[PDB]
């Protein structure tokens, strides 16, 4: 595979994110963790998928909402960074305000 | 009773800054092509030679705005700014090498920004 | 020109009167006093104040009053206040608090806080600034502690073992000179603070002695090495000719004696008493009598703190399985109910509130967990506001009177009891640089980053091979100061000073900072801040019913704590 | 008897004339010669050549002309050429290029390059073999950092910090004698090379030149500590009498002068402009015209390498959160725009094409990705290929030219500029053994192995509980040469001339070699190599047009890039 | 995310859970290791979902029974033991003698 | 669990192999990491269900083909090695030229 060391780092993102996805699916409000690697995880995948930048810093706005969350989750996230190889490169999207 | 984690209440009131020292108005113009942003703690005679002003309105003195904040002239901007007086021992090392002593020697400073061409020396 | 207090606070950090509050308890600071001079604050960064000619000094050589890191616009909470300052370092110490910057220009400038070409900064505006929690129980089992210890903002580790052996599993011992040289090599690797304790057993001086001359910092007394009168009072005649602390696990049998028989053998010594509510260990059931005594240091360990729904049922259970004890044996069920109080769990909330309880440590991997001391002081402070209301001492609506005496229990009073309060323990001029740095919103949680001796050991930090060090995933990592030969200058190695003068760390090749250990043995209970309280502590024999003063001390346990699910991931 | 060309590069690599495609670029270099013997090649293993009485040597000692290691059937691509050789290391020093084995019975061994009892083979056949990147500008942030770096094929950092502070996470700054004494210790732990910049303001000499004597290799000027013309006067003072170079980072607000201003205070001297482009910094607009001048050693940051449908945004987006810029504040917005300009970086691609921006870097976690310098250099000049075609000086076809011009931009050019290209920075015999051994397929991608002072450090290798080292999972690990002691042979602290003269290394302990920066102060562009155009840049302040001799320089960014999406799982 | 050691360690569990249930559904007799992870992930899962220490030393018992497993497992697992962030904060789970 | 380092790091082969479906599942063509640990984690999954070292050279060359992957991505890949537990313990698998 030749795994670098950022590669099996960010396998950690989508495994929580996977955890965190089972929780909400069973009705729970998430936690600051939870709801950070949900975010972080759809703009990997979004990247992997050739979105650009633009489109993933629109979308990252919408993945979850403050039902979705524990009271005082969306004032703790105030953005959410994330690189990720796009077509044209590891590339950073930040994601201003996730949760409204 | 909604929790924000680590949120603030701040008390009343409002903050003055350089609260005692001289205040002193200006007009200063970027006679440059390029754009020139001014912190807050620089000696305001040593700015780029292309600020146009009073030179001597600047010696002793830096802008009256918050710490770390800055005042930007675009290209051909001319505006006004507000200056306060340096504080401490009064002395200015480096920067631009127009003062490297008290800034009580206005006489000195000039000569310095005259002879290097900084503009408004009068 | 002035700055709205909402703008002043997101720009700067809080000032005067300004609250903040503590994770997402209902506990809130309030800034008591603030150092700066309003329009000169420091802070760095591009058109910033610290830069050549400005707030940055140009002229002054290192040694001439410059810094080599100021902290600029810490909130500091301590035992000593609770006020907005910048922290100078210098050569690995706290050299200066107040403010940092240019005399040339600015006023107000501390004479030794010079920011100059030596010097680096670190932003702590909207931080709260804190001393590096001393854990005084730390069983050495698994050297994967110590990044659990870091992250939760423990920077001294004092206890005893030599890993996953049963002798170490159950007690804080390392037992004998070579054990304990063995172990103080092993220290050279752990980027924290340590100091280890000896086994405070025998009949004869000697083979208790030769442990703190080769390099002990203190000892323990358990009851499953025999808590008996004679090895308590050997373990005391060392401790007063040595100068180092002894800790206390009692007989919970009361096999040798009662808790009047211990008290009797410490004969009025000084003396730490481990778990003083029992649960972790101790004369059963009064055990927690100890913390009225005025020769007492008492601290609790933290599985116990604070009382909740399931803390009962986690503890008969674990006390159960730990001991191999079977639920269809009657002494087993007898000698766990005896052990395993909700009365005496209770009332340590409330001993803790009122000042009684001086202390809190962890117990790490032996019934306590190493990354949950500092966590669990402020659950238990926000279930006391919660339950008991402010404390009578507050005003202008802050928990300040609160808030030092809880931080007090996991800085300084810990460092008092272990006789090392004068290198650590608190953000004091003249004390080792270990601070935590803690966003508001994370406080008591997860650090932000942990300094020792000036540089930063431990951070909360993104991936590696990002174009700025923020992107995820964020998580605890090991820092530049855990790297190489810096591990030796950012942590301390604490002694006693019989071993230190007898040239132990020339002998075994030790490279960390030597700490000596002493003032230990004419101190007691009036010695610990914000915790000075003696009293008559009544534990009924019947019905375990706690009594201060005639008031019968009870508490409801919680269903529900913060600094708890919103944070974790599991 | 006779070998089909296609089975002949199969058996042995490539010879002269046959071409390699570079990683999934369409990038061709070209075999230009070959040192072998045909029939005489080097080869490891059974029934193989390098058996004792045959292609091994077994009469002589290891001092009489035998190897240490030998790299068979290399690939090379260097400065020096694109061609076929041996690779012999002896004390962790190449000493050999050329055709390895035994005189006894082989035509064409060079004499010093005898296969004998001591020496190990690493085959290198269907490899290609470069210099380790030399990285000149590194933020010393998180230690993670180093493992991304190696695995990109990066063997020596040069930068400055302390870790995650804010000085050290703007600025590559370690400032001070204390600092800078405490990540020398660090460095003992960091499996690369290393060399630390101090703090390069200051109006007095001294508290500049206590930092080089302190053990720092060099300085940076950086416009956070103020860039001013004292800062920037007094720096290249020091600089000059200690023979160390100077990195800027120029006033971006054009504050105290504009770029001619910053020009007037260097007075000819030398001086290496980071990020010349500006995105990363500079004087805005126009700080890229700095790379005209004959006294200026100019280096490109990675994040604009190459110009993409993606970079202006992410670039805007990155300035403005790490600045704590507000969208709405029309200053912040002004800056941003003044800053992040797709007219210069566009130019950036076709100023590096042409030989005007002579390196590359990092920028690694303050503006820059620790492991995509040598990534982002093959990226661009694969872009250029696409649309300007072939340069005019190329033959039969090969890309041999621009590779050339490329390779010298991470590995010779930056080790020349910094004053340490008598010790790494190119594959010639006398220097020390930093190789890179890359299958062509992930050529610029993913280092096979990483050979540091003449030991394998780093790998892609597979389950270290399998019968044969290939079984997944394959990922970069860390090799015998960065455990135990063996890490101090295998890495070089670079150091000041003065620090060296004065004892630092026995007085801090320090048991990495030692390297001695020296012949930095009378070099210019002229030295760069295949990268030493110089001619008048402008800058048009209004539209932001970049001009060389009269044309303007535009160029269109694209969709996708090679070395990406094939590669990489995140 | 703030991830500490515990949280970065305790992943691990999930994840092996997560393959165990895919060895289960496509119909093996699980061995030791999946056993224990399975019901590890089961107790660290009911504390988020907030259920009692007491609740999850019941319900651990009937999470696999002997006929989910190889011979011999439910003999070499005695107890399994976890701690996970209850609503009331970190407690320690024992379920003895979790397959009969 | 008593996991040993060899099960720890195999772990993330399957958590690769989990990521990897999921991208092929949204229509995604498969890069070099990707392809190689969906075919790792099979063999090491076959292992696990009991087929013979033979069924399993044989099975890998018919995991993923061609369309499933990116252009010079079954150039890329000469083989996929991998050790698993057999009924009869650990064995190496080879898989030469697996996407024809
Ligand atoms: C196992 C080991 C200990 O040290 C304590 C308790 C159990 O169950
Ligand atoms: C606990 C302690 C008090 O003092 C009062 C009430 C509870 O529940
Ligand atoms: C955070 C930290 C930096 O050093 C830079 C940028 C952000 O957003
Ligand atoms: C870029 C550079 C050139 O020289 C020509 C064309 C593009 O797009
Ligand atoms: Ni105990
Ligand atoms: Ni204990
Ligand atoms: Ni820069
Ligand atoms: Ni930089
Ligand atoms: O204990
Ligand atoms: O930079």
């Amino acid at each position: 595979m030749h795994l670098n060391p950022a590669e099996k780092e960010k396998l950690q993102i989508f495994l929580a994110s996977e955890l965190a996805l089972k929780r909400k699916a069973r009705g729970l409000k998430l936690n600051y963790p939870e709801a950070v690697a949900i975010i972080t995880s759809f703009i990997m995948e979004g990247a992997r998928d050739g979105k650009t930048v633009a489109m993933l810093m629109e979308e990252g706005k919408h993945v979850l909402t403050r039902d979705d969350v524990m009271e005082g989750v969306p004032e703790m996230i105030d953005d959410i960074q994330a690189e990720a190889t796009f077509p044209d490169g590891t590339k950073l999207v930040t994601v201003h305000n996730p949760i409204s | 009773n909604y929790i924000v984690p680590g949120e603030y209440r701040v008390a009343e009131g409002e903050i003055e800054i350089n609260a005692g020292r001289e205040k002193t108005t200006i007009r200063v113009s970027n006679t440059g092509d390029r754009p020139i942003q001014v912190g807050s703690h620089i000696h305001f005679v040593e700015v780029n030679k292309e600020l146009l002003f009073d030179r001597a309105e600047g010696i002793g003195r830096r802008l009256n705005i918050p710490s770390g904040t800055a005042a930007r002239f675009e290209p051909g901007e001319e505006m006004e700014v507000e200056l306060t007086e340096l504080g401490g021992n009064r002395e200015v090392f480096g920067i631009s090498d127009l003062t490297n002593g008290s800034v009580d020697n206005k006489e000195l400073i000039l000569q310095r920004a005259k002879e290097l061409g900084y503009k408004g020396v009068e | 020109m002035k700055i709205n207090r909402q703008q002043y606070a997101e720009s700067y950090g809080p000032t005067v009167g300004d609250q903040v509050r503590l994770a997402d308890t209902d506990l809130w600071i309030e800034v008591e006093k603030d150092y700066t001079t309003y329009g000169d604050e420091a802070n760095f960064g591009g058109g910033k104040v610290l830069r050549e000619g400005m707030g940055e000094n140009g002229t002054y050589t290192r040694t001439e009053n410059v810094l080599d890191l100021l902290l600029t616009n810490a909130l500091i909470l301590d035992y000593t206040g609770i006020y907005k300052a910048d922290i100078g370092v210098k050569d690995g110490y706290i050299v200066g608090i107040g403010k940092g910057g240019n005399p040339d220009i600015m006023d107000g400038v501390t004479p030794n806080m010079i920011v100059g070409t030596a010097t680096e900064v670190i932003a702590a505006e909207g931080k709260i600034v804190t001393a590096g929690g001393i854990d005084t129980h730390v069983h050495f089992i698994n050297p994967d502690q110590v990044d659990v210890a870091l992250a939760n903002g423990i920077t001294t580790l004092f206890g005893g073992g030599t890993g996953p052996a049963e002798g170490s599993k159950a007690t804080t011992v390392t037992p004998g000179p070579w054990n304990i040289e063995k172990m103080l090599k092993s220290t050279e690797g752990l980027p924290i603070n340590v100091g280890i304790l000896g086994k405070g057993h025998g009949s004869s001086i000697a083979p208790i002695m030769e442990q703190i001359d080769a390099g002990a910092a203190g000892l323990k007394i358990h009851e499953d090495w025999g808590a008996t009168p004679a090895s308590i009072d050997r373990s005391l005649t060392v401790a007063d000719e040595a100068d180092v602390q002894v800790a206390i696990h009692s007989d919970t049998l009361n096999e040798a004696g009662f808790l009047e028989d211990t008290l009797r053998a410490i004969n009025g010594r000084v003396i730490h008493s481990f778990h003083v509510e029992g649960a972790g260990g101790g004369h059963a059931p009064d055990i927690m009598a100890m913390a009225g005594h005025p020769n007492v240091l008492p601290s609790s360990t933290n599985p116990t703190r604070p009382f909740t729904v399931n803390t009962i049922d986690e503890h008969l259970d674990m006390l159960m399985v730990c001991h191999h004890l079977k639920q269809n044996i009657p002494e087993d069920v007898a000698f766990a109910d005896s052990r395993i109080r909700p009365e005496t769990i209770a009332a340590e909330d409330i001993l803790h509130d009122l000042g009684i309880i001086s202390m809190m440590s962890t117990d790490a991997l032996a019934m306590g967990r190493a990354g949950e001391m500092v966590l669990r002081t402020w659950q238990t402070a926000d279930k006391m506001k919660k339950q008991r209301g402010p404390l009578a001492e507050e005003k202008n609506g802050s928990d300040n009177f609160r808030a030092k005496r809880y931080v007090s229990k996991y800085t300084i009073n810990p460092a008092i009891a272990q006789g090392i309060a004068h290198e650590v323990g608190s953000i004091e001029e003249g004390k080792f640089a270990d601070l935590v740095l803690w966003e508001p919103k994370f406080f008591g949680v997860k650090a932000d980053r942990v300094i020792k001796g000036g540089i930063i050991a431990y951070a909360q930090i993104g991936d590696p091979s990002a174009s700025i060090p923020t992107p995820q995933p964020v998580m605890g990592r090991r820092m530049y100061g855990t790297v190489g030969d810096l591990i030796h200058d950012t942590n301390i190695t604490f002694m006693s000073k019989s071993s230190i003068q007898q040239g132990v760390p020339a002998k075994l090749g030790l490279k960390r900072r030597i700490g000596t250990v002493k003032n230990c043995r004419n101190i007691g209970k009036k010695d610990m801040k914000w915790n000075d309280v003696t009293t008559d502590i009544d534990i009924n024999p019947e019905t375990y019913e706690v009594k201060v003063d005639g008031e019968v001390l009870t508490c409801e346990p919680v269903k529900e704590l913060p600094m708890a699910q919103r944070y974790f991931l599991f």
